[PDB]
């Protein structure tokens, strides 16, 4: 039982969680890169 | 010989003094890991330039499982050996009473362990019986008694007998004087309570599961 | 040296662990977790609340 | 009579195919020496097609009791809804979720894709641990492991043992053929097994196998 | 090196037998070790799969982009007629030949037969060439050759070098991937597979790929 509201709602938390790990992926390839 | 995981990695602190030890730690809740400590910081605002706490300062405080004698909090240590093998074996005896007695509650009345209460506080029918007690006095009666008996119960001071207290009154046919007999008897008795907990873990599921009886939801499986 | 109570001496082992703190990480990533799962349940009340997430069971009609 | 050795009783007869592919004398069960294609020259491949023989024949014993016994169960004295190894996939969709033993009060599934992701990471940690072990013991045998694998103590006898390996995998040749079988009469009668053991028990020389063969007609 | 060596990142992780098949340990780039077929245990065999797997990487990223481009071009600010790579064969017997970009102010070539002709002498010059080495470029390596028709040359650095290698092998594997994922959905779904994306994107739970499930039964 899911409306489209939340069909286009879960996208986000996937797309969050895909922006705060290209954050994190985006430190460690320069970080462990330099040091 | 006889391991969760049988020839695998076993933990340190795990050999098999204890009855029921087959080398169960992905978690590592009882390991003798030490503490460090920090002292306080200088909360004396008399005086300018107050600094912080202490970093690796003192030798870590080597955690001990010997029972005290304060009535609150006697272990001194939660994460151990001395504490978690009272925890088992009191959560698995209550277990296995209280497993038997929702299976010959439901079997002898016919209402479930989770609808007895309310079966049970318009009339106190211990099988049909009509005791005159009522919920409040119920409730003073039980408080005080069950208080009692944990209150006698805490103030041994041996970390042996504080779960196998042994002597007259408990033993009434002195069958654990024996070595290997009384070793044997425990490696059951903790078989049998790791049993019955996992068991009314789940009649609290199947009462999760809209309602159950440990019978009553055999009635529901009736085909 | 100073004043002694039976609650001075009941009390005292809840005053006794001061400063037994873990090295290393301990529950910080499950504490993460924790926290993650309440942010994402407060985004959900939030967005029912202003019914920018539109359910079945959900009225908001000022109807029951 | 015996399996190993250089008297192995080969997979023709009396015939003892003369020159043999020479890189297998006994030593291991199963041996008939049928070696057509000789694809396993090296004898790192031939252990490593020793393995994946072993892994699919005890794949192949499973899929082929799992696809006879619930059409037995509904002929007999049940009844499962769809009870024929097709269409038990097809039985999610249906009404509320797949009812395993034909029962709407145990499991109830549903959430296909859920139950494939729960299939999918147990499958990955079980092979994970199956190829180099781990945990249920070290890893010891990538063929026959048997440690607690055997709990009630079959390999104690080094010669019954053998006699076990020969009839594990002259078993897990017949069920690894008779899945072929399955696999093909799907495509060729469209029925179920039973039904058609049933089929020929009713025409065993007018309606065969050579009625289902006018099917593939461009 | 992390990428390759006695440590690379091998293809399952800690569960990934840490102990390789000895006839490759390194020494390449791409190397997992995920042989468990044993099929190139000679090192001549295993050369063989090199020159035969970077060949097909190479033809996979285009074969790849060619088919993810046109729709995006469709949807953002072109029309080809029938822009799909389904019916894209069709397209020089449609009307009159095809148009490529949808422009009849270029090549618009007809006589596919005589197309065809054209295409199989001018790649069969460019296959000896590539196999022998020739004009263009004299041969020294079959499958890393670096001459002057690299109008760049990365190749100057080794470290570096062995990073475009590893990139361009993961690249590969990830190309032929995709275009065996555009194979199937090209069996079953008979839809674009960017229509695809968004009829997923419309309705996940459902059609998934499991609506296309009941397809293919007797
Ligand atoms: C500490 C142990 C203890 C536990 C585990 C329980 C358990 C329960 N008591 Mg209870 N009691 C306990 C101690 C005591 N009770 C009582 C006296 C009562 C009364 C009078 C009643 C209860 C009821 C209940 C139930 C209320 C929740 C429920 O319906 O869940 C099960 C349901 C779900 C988990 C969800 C099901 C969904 C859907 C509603 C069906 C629950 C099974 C009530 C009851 O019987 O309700 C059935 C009730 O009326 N108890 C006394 C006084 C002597 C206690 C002493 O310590
Ligand atoms: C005495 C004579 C003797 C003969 C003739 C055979 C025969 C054979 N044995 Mg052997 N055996 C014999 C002795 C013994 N065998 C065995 C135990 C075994 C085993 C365990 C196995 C064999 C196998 C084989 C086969 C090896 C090659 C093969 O796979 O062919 C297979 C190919 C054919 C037979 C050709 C197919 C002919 C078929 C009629 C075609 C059908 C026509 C269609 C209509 C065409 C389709 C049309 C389409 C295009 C539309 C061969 C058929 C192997 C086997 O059976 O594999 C299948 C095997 O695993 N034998 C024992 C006990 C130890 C024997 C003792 O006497
Ligand atoms: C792994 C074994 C397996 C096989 C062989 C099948 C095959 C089948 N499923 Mg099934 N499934 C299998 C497991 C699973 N299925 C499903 C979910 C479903 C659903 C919802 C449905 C099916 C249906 C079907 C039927 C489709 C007929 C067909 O496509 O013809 C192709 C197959 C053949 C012609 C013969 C089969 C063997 C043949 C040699 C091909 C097999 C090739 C490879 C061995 C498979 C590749 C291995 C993988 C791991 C790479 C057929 C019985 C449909 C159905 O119910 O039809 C009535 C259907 O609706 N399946 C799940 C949960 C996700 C599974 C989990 O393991
Ligand atoms: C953490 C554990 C871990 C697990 C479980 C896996 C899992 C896998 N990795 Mg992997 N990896 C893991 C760690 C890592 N990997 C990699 C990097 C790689 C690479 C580069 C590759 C892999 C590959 C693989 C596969 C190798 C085995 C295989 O071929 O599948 C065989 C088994 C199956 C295919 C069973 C699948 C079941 C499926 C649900 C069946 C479908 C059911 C149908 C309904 C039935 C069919 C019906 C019929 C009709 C058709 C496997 C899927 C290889 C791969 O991706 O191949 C595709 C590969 O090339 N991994 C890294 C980085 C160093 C890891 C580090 O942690
Ligand atoms: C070599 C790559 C290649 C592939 C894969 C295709 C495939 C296709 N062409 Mg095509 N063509 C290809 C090259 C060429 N074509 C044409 C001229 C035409 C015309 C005029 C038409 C097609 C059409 C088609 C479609 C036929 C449908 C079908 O048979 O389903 C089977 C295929 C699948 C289900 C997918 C692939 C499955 C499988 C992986 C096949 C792969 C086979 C081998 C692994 C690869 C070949 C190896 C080579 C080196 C021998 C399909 C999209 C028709 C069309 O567009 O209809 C709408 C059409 O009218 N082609 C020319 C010029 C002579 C080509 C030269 O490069
Ligand atoms: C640090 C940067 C940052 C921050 C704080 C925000 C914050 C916000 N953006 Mg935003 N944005 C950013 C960067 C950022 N943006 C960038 C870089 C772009 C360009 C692509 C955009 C483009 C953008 C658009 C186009 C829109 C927003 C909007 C919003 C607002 C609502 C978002 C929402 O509901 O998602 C809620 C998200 C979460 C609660 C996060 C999910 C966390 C859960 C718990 C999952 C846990 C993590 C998950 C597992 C992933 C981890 C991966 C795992 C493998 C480890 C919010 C204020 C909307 C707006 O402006 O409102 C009008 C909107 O429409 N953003
Ligand atoms: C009848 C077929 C058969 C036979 C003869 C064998 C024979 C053997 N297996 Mg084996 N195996 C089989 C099927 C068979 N297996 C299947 C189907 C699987 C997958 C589940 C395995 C998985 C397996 C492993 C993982 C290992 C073996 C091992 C062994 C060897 C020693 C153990 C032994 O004596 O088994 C004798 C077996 C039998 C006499 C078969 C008895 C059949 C009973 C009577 C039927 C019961 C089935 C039951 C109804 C199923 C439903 C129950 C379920 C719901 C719980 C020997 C070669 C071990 C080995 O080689 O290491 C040393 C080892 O490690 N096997
Ligand atoms: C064109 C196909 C092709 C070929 C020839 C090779 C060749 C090779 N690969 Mg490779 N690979 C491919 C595609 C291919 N790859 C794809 C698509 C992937 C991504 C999944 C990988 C991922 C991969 C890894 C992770 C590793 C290799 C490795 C190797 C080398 C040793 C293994 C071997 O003997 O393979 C010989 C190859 C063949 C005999 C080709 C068989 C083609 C069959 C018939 C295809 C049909 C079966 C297929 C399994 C069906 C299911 C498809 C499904 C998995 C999508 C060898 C050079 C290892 C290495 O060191 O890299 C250099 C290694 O560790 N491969
Ligand atoms: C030796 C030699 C010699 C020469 O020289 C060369 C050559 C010829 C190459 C060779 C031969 C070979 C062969 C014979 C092979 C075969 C194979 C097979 C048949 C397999 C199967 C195999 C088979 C198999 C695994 C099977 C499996 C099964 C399965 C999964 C099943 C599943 C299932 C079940 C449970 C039930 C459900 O309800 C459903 C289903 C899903 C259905
Ligand atoms: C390694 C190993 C190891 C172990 O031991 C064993 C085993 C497992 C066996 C193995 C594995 C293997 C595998 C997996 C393989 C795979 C492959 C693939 C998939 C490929 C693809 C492949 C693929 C490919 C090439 C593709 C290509 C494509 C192309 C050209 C395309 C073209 C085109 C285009 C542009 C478009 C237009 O309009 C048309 C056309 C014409 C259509």
């Amino acid at each position: 039982a899911v409306t489209p509201s939340l069909k286009n709602f879960l996208g986000s938390l996937i797309a969050g969680a895909t922006v705060l790990g290209g954050i994190a992926l985006a430190i460690t390839a320069v970080s462990k890169f330099d040091k | 010989d006889a391991l969760w995981l049988p020839n695998t990695t076993r933990p340190e602190w795990l050999d098999g003094s204890l009855p029921g030890d087959r080398g169960f730690d992905p978690l590592g809740l009882s390991k003798p890991s030490e503490f460090v400590v920090i002292g306080v910081d200088e909360n004396d605002q008399n005086a300018a330039k107050n600094n912080k706490g202490s970093v690796e300062a003192i030798v870590q405080a080597t955690p001990d499982e010997v029972s005290s004698e304060n009535r609150l909090a006697p272990y001194s240590e939660v994460f151990g050996l001395a504490r978690f093998r009272e925890c088992e074996l009191i959560h698995g005896r209550w277990a296995m009473l209280a497993c038997l007695g929702a299976l010959v509650a439901e079997a002898t009345t016919g209402v479930s362990w989770v609808e007895a209460g309310k079966v049970e506080l318009d009339g106190a029918s211990y099988a049909g019986l009509s005791l005159p007690f009522s919920i409040t006095q119920l409730i003073w009666i039980e408080v005080i008694l069950v208080g009692g008996a944990e209150f006698y119960r805490n103030s041994e001071t041996n970390p042996e007998k504080r779960c196998y207290p042994g002597g007259v009154f408990d033993p009434l046919k002195l069958a654990s004087e024996d070595e290997e007999r009384a070793f044997r008897l425990k490696t059951a008795e903790i078989k049998h309570a790791r049993l019955a907990m996992v068991s009314f873990f789940g009649y609290g599921v199947q009462a999760l599961s809209t309602g159950e009886g440990a019978l009553g939801s055999l009635a529901k499986f009736a085909d | 040296p100073g004043l002694v109570t039976p609650l001075g001496t009941l009390l005292r082992p809840l005053n006794s662990e001061a400063g037994k703190v873990l090295p290393g990480w301990g529950t910080t990533v499950l504490m993460a977790v924790f926290i993650l799962l309440f942010a994402a349940f407060l985004l959900i009340i939030l967005e029912i609340y202003n019914s920018s997430l539109i359910l079945d069971d959900v009225s908001m009609s000022w109807e029951t | 009579i015996e399996f190993y050795g250089p008297n192995r009783a080969k997979w023709l007869g009396p015939y003892s195919e003369n020159a043999t592919p020479a890189y297998l004398t006994g030593e291991f069960p199963g041996d008939y020496g049928w070696d057509t294609a000789g694809l396993s020259a090296d004898p790192e491949t031939f252990k490593r097609y020793r393995e994946l023989e072993l892994i699919h024949a005890r794949w192949a014993m499973l899929g082929a009791l799992g696809c006879i016994t619930p059409e037995l169960l509904a002929k007999s004295g049940t009844q499962f809804g769809e009870a024929v190894w097709f269409k038990a996939g097809a039985q999610i969709f249906s009404e509320g979720g797949l009812d395993y033993l034909g029962n709407p009060s145990l499991v109830h599934a549903q959430n296909i894709v859920a139950t494939l992701a729960v299939q999918v990471i147990l499958m990955g940690l079980v092979e994970g641990y199956r190829v180099n072990g781990g945990p249920a013991g070290e890893g010891l045998d990538p063929l026959y492991p048997g440690e607690s694998f055997d709990p009630l103590g079959l390999a104690d006898d080094p010669d019954t043992f053998a006699e076990l390996k020969v009839k594990e995998i002259k078993n897990g040749r017949l069920a690894m053929f008779s899945m072929f079988g399955f696999f093909v009469q799907a495509i060729v009668t469209g029925k179920g097994p039973i039904q058609n053991l049933d089929d020929h028990l009713s025409n065993p020389t007018v309606n065969n196998a050579f009625a289902f063969a006018t099917k593939f007609t461009p």
